[PDB]
């Protein structure tokens, strides 16, 4: 009966901080890799990078320009993307999910959640 | 003390390891 | 500097016949391969994604197999409106390249 | 470079008589290494893989080796654990990749 939800469209004015959530419980947080998947709308999907707990190890995009960062608090058990200065290249929608376990080889994404839509305007 | 079977947790796999060290002209990118 | 191409671009055969496009990276890719249906008003959507996982609700008409250079496709039944662009889709875990593409139309 | 025997080679040496092997007057394409991540972990120190094509490096190190998964943590900078403290140390400013 394993559930996972994340938050709602979320639409904030140009030069304003957001900070989006995805939660994940009944399993250790920090021994599955967490993938993030962006998605211009009207376009494909654009593969951006997934995030270990573990070490906090961020992978970029080839086409990243070091404008956002990835954080993961342990304390909490709960993974966070945040924009320090929202702006038109942030309008997308984004998944999380629940990547390749490190100690597989064989890449999957087990679950799929409904996505969080993030709208600069 | 390594368990390493054909019937095992796929956890349990070996994983090939290669560091690279850097030391402060040979080798140099794939040309221009 | 990198300069690839898909050939043949378009093909004739008889009704029934088995057509099989093919689309090479500058390296292997062993088998990243996606497969996208572009519509006219609406935008790509990834359905199965590394051929292995299915979504629930997610028809079964989509499928892919073959790794290394050579992948082939087949068609459980032809529908017509199963007209679309498909193109050679190769990922990593650092990122994604989108390939020129090859656009095929059905009538 | 010679990296075809090294990579792929059938079988490797044991870890405590890792093989190391001088490579020199060659040239390396690291566009394979950055542009594709058919190997799960890559973890650069002190470097970035975006100057490698635009610098030069001299005297070329390499150590490979086998190990199992759940010990990639322990190899890490500002980290505790039994290899790390009895069987071999590294320095916390190590720079690699």
């Amino acid at each position: 009966q394993v559930q996972l939800v994340q938050s709602g469209a979320e639409v904030k004015k140009p030069g304003e901080s957001l900070r989006i959530s995805c939660k994940g419980s009944g399993y250790s947080f920090t021994n599955y890799w967490i993938s993030w998947v962006r998605q211009m709308p009207g376009k494909g999907l654009e593969w951006m990078g997934r995030i270990d707990p573990s070490d906090s190890y961020i992978n970029y995009s080839p086409s990243f320009q070091g404008h956002a960062t990835i954080s993961a608090d342990k304390s909490i058990s709960t993974a966070y993307l945040q924009w320090g200065s929202l702006k038109a290249s942030d309008t997308a929608m984004y998944y999380c999910a629940r990547g390749r376990n490190y100690l597989d080889s064989r890449g999957r994404f087990d679950y799929w959640g409904q996505g969080t839509l993030v709208t600069v305007s | 003390s390594y368990g390493f079977q054909p019937t095992n947790g796929v956890g349990y796999q070996p994983y090939r390891v290669v560091v690279l060290s850097f030391e402060l002209a040979t080798v140099c990118g794939p040309k221009k | 500097d990198i300069v690839m191409t898909q050939s043949p671009s378009s093909l004739s055969a008889s009704v029934g016949d088995r057509v099989t496009i093919t689309c090479q990276a500058s390296q292997d890719i062993s088998n990243y391969l996606n497969w996208y249906q572009q519509k006219s008003g609406k935008a790509p959507k990834l359905l199965i994604y590394d051929a292995s996982n299915l979504e629930t609700g997610v028809p079964s008409r989509f499928s892919g197999s073959g790794s290394g250079t050579d992948f082939t496709f087949t068609i459980s039944s032809l529908q017509p409106e199963d007209i679309a662009t498909y193109y050679c889709q190769q990922y990593d875990s650092l990122g994604f390249t989108f390939g020129p593409g090859t656009k095929v139309e059905i009538r | 470079c010679p990296f075809g025997e090294v990579f792929n080679a059938t079988r490797f040496a044991s870890v405590y008589a890792w093989n190391r092997k001088r490579i020199s007057n060659c040239v390396a394409d690291y566009s394979v290494l950055y542009n594709s991540a058919s190997f799960s972990t890559f973890k650069c120190y002190g470097v970035s893989p975006t100057k490698l094509n635009d610098l030069c490096f001299t005297n070329v190190y390499a150590d490979s080796f086998v190990i199992r998964g759940d010990e990639v943590r322990q190899i890490a900078p500002g980290q505790t654990g039994k290899i790390a403290d009895y069987n071999y140390k590294l320095p916390d400013d190590f720079t690699g990749c």
